[PDB]
RNA sequence: ACCAAGGGUUCCAGUCCAACGUUAAUCGGGGCUGGGUGAGUCGACCCCUAAGGCGAGGCCGAAAGGCGUAGUCGAUGGGAAAAUGGUUAAUAUUCCAUUACUUCUGUGUAAUGCGAUGAGAGGACGGAGAAGGCUAAAUCAGCCUGGCGUUGGUUGUCCAGGUGAAAGGAUGUAGGCAUGUAUCUUAGGCAAAUCCGGGGUACUCUAUGCUGAGAUCUGAAAGUGGUUGAUGCCAUGCUUCCAGGAAAAGUCUCUAAGCUUCAGUUACACAGGAAUCGUACCCGAAACCGACACAGGUGGUCAGGUCGAGUAGACCAAGGCGCUUGAGAGAACUCUGCUGAAGGAACUAGGCAAAAUGGUACCGUAACUUCGGGAGAAGGUACGCUGUUGUUGGUGAUUGAGCUGACGACAGCCGCAGAAACCAGGCCGCUGCAACUGUUUAUUAAAAACAUAGCACUCUGCAAACACGAAAGUGGACGUAUAGGGUGUGAUGCCUGCCCGGUGCUGGAAGGUUAAUUGAUGGGGUUA
RNA sequence: GGGUAAGUUCCGACCUGCACGAAUGGCAUAAUGAUGGCGGCGCUGUCUCCAGCAGAGGCUCAGUGAAAUCGAAAUCGCUG
RNA sequence: GCGGG
RNA sequence: CGCAACCA
């Protein structure tokens, strides 16, 4: 779980690290990793399009099987592994015919456990099933939105959705944001909650720890000049302005959703 | 002090070289202008 | 001292001195004439790819053009192979001698399945730390040669100089890693596979393989031992931590296709090849970047002795230099230092600057504290040389010699002073601000400014919000609400009261007002 | 009130807050700071009040040889 | 110029 | 009292 560090120096006083004794200490499965170069938040044109991005440790991308399209074949868990690209752990499945794959690890999955996919799969954490065959009230993760595309929803370290009920060709689920949504019943989900789940109790402790994760420092617009930010200027400390983004969009409460194409799939949003 | 020039021949040829000028419309207009002036060196 | 970059003949020799050289110059990086750079193994070229670039088609765009697929380029990274000695005025891992190694060709001989653009393996990789085994190197000894000292002594336990052949071949150790072998089988590997992956059996795990420094053997006038000992090597190893650590080819396995008694493959033998370009010289520099033969800047490599923790420092070696105006004099004044009676901050905006402290071991050390600190708090003692005596460690000739490390106890001797020179913290009390390490006005501001971990609010359901872009599209993110963006605050402790009238924002939609649109009415003009 | 012989600064109080005040955060806070203020021990040429000495310039000789400026100059004081 | 008082 | 029309 969480281990607090002794204050043997000022940069250690507040470092709360997450420690897991069951994670594989060793190299990732080599056929399933590829290179992942850093962007710095720069697009095609070479412009910065996302601020506060840059640096960080070199990372390989693990190829996680989000589609789980190997149905009917049982698989056994070989090990649980650190994945630098996400906040959850990953499980290395060895299928019954020798194929090795990566999946998002469920909360209680350990080495030696068995998972399966398809319509026939038993109700068991790590089993991928269409939303038709899931029992109401179940805790799911790794939920599809389009048929055949792969898990898109509830993938982060402690995520999960509630299956609230199916009516027609749409199951109604509740998301972590507090939002009630409908998803086609041919979409697949996985049983259980996502693995890591104390990822949000950690404490970085020092600035350099944030730099290791590829985050660059944030500068307040209050600290800038008027040519740089709409909050800039002023003798001394002044913020005589309704808070706003660097490009002039209001920052407290102003809603920015403008997609009209999928609004009929939202039963109840958050803030209700 | 460190001064601004700091030579490197590869970088010179990749920024201001003949093939770098010939690769765009504006660089070929540079070459046409320097031929119109009668320069003895077209490029670096 | 040697490279890269950059320079471009400055390199070497002969000759000349007008100009250039902050003076003269017979000299020169100056003038004139001539010479000089030798490669299968060094580097580049070459094969391979990263970031990025270009990009057939394609998508987008008034045009110009933009993005991008297939591909094709692009090193700062991956991919064959050489050492020792000698030689020029100037080149040498290139020339010569000796001894190697790599990879190609052919021409044969003997054996017989060869296999791709496909699949697999491998190449293939982080930080930190530690133990060991070694070796270079250094030093001493041994040996060879010479010497017998301008002044007391010096035929020795004396002085000085010289003196340890590498790559490669064989061997396969210290260490490191993997249990291996056989057989049957198989929802996987775009199709095939005898291959890889997955299953099952039997024996093995005091077993097999791979890898591997160094030693030994060989190479091959003195030319042999000890000690210390690497940052080099084993080691791309091992342990541990989290922030989780290139790619592709060369290489190996497998079959597809295609051939088939051939071709191809592999074992050996014979003969022959390995092109092209660079190679001089300069490298804290008078040759590069600074207008200069300019106190600046310039990446990597090597780096000996005494003492020393040390690549600090003092003095030296190898090597290289005396910095391209000198000669006098020895005024004020300026700069840079040294010392200074008595006093000791009275100076001054201000102890500014100077003076002072300073090492090692041991003793001792307050408030306060987030229990880690504070703290080297403060402060104090000892320290040289000579001899005597003890414990101990490491190597290991022949159990233990010789060499060598560490720690003490006594006794004496000398000086003003034993940390001897160089080197090398000043300290304490109260208080504001910012938690802290960091960052910043290149060139008058380093801070209380910025950032920060932490906190909160808010937006965002994924073709996400948001940003860039004319669009295509790209980033966000090969992420998915424990995520991502914006805003403020700023560790931590204790906390964070009241106000929704104003301006925002969010929700509501009864009513008023209200655009394009539509075109009912009414009015006019024309005249049969 | 303390500190000094003597304190517009400093520290501790008081509250009459011209015109503090709670995430443009309030009040504290160990550690940290080439941070601001004040005090002390040591130490001193900072000073009373400067003296001597060393090196480098200055000065003289030989050689080379600038610069800014400049209407023209036979370019004194005082009072007006 | 359209509604309200 | 509000909403909307303003080019001597
Ligand atoms: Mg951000
Ligand atoms: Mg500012
Ligand atoms: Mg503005
Ligand atoms: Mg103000
Ligand atoms: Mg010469
Ligand atoms: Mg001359
Ligand atoms: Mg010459
Ligand atoms: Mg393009
Ligand atoms: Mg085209
Ligand atoms: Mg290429
Ligand atoms: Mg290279
Ligand atoms: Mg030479
Ligand atoms: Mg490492
Ligand atoms: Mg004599
Ligand atoms: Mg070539
Ligand atoms: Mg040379
Ligand atoms: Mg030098
Ligand atoms: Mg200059
Ligand atoms: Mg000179
Ligand atoms: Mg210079
Ligand atoms: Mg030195
Ligand atoms: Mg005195
Ligand atoms: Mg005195
Ligand atoms: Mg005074
Ligand atoms: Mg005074
Ligand atoms: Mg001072
Ligand atoms: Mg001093
Ligand atoms: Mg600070
Ligand atoms: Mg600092
Ligand atoms: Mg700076
Ligand atoms: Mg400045
Ligand atoms: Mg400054
Ligand atoms: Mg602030
Ligand atoms: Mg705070
Ligand atoms: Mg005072
Ligand atoms: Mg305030
Ligand atoms: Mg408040
Ligand atoms: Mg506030
Ligand atoms: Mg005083
Ligand atoms: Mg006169």
């Amino acid at each position: 779980p969480i281990q607090k560090c002794k204050p043997t120096s000022p940069g250690r006083r507040f470092v709360e690290k997450v420690v897991h004794d069951h994670l594989h200490k060793g190299a990732p499965y080599a056929p399933l990793v590829e290179a992942k170069k850093r962007t710095g938040g720069r697009n095609n044109n070479g412009h910065i399009t996302t601020r506060h991005v840059g640096g960080g440790h070199k990372q390989h991308y693990r190829i996680v099987d989000f589609k789980r399209n190997k149905d009917g074949v049982p698989a056994v868990v070989e090990r649980i592994e650190y994945d630098p690209s996400r906040t959850a752990h990953i499980a290395l499945l060895k299928y019954a015919d020798g194929e090795r794959r990566y999946i998002i690890a469920p909360k209680g999955l350990r080495a030696g456990d068995k998972v399966q996919s398809g319509n026939d799969a038993p109700i068991r954490p790590g089993n991928c099933l269409p939303l038709r065959n899931m029992p109401i009230g179940s805790t799911l993760h790794n939920v599809e939105l389009k048929i055949g595309k792969g898990a898109q929803l509830a993938r982060s370290a402690g995520a999960s959705v509630q299956l609230l009920g199916r009516d027609g060709s749409y199951a109604i689920i509740r998301l972590r944001s507090g939002e009630m949504r409908k998803v086609h019943v041919e979409c697949r989900a996985v049983i259980g909650e996502v693995s890591n789940q104390e990822n949000n109790l950690r404490s970085l402790g020092k600035a350099g720890a944030a730099r290791w994760r590829g985050v660059r420092p944030t500068v307040r617009g209050m600290a800038m000049n008027p040519i740089d930010h709409p909050h800039g200027g002023g003798e001394g400390r002044n913020k005589g302005i309704q808070p706003v983004s660097p490009w002039g969009q209001k920052a407290k409460g102003y809603k920015t959703r403008t997609n009209k194409r999928t609004t009929k799939m939202i039963i109840r949003d958050r803030r209700v | 002090m460190k001064r601004t020039f700091q030579p490197s021949e590869l970088k010179r040829k990749r920024v201001h070289g003949f093939r770098a000028r010939m690769a765009t419309k504006a660089g070929r207009q540079v070459l046409a202008r320097r031929r119109a002036k009668g320069r003895h060196s077209l490029t670096v």
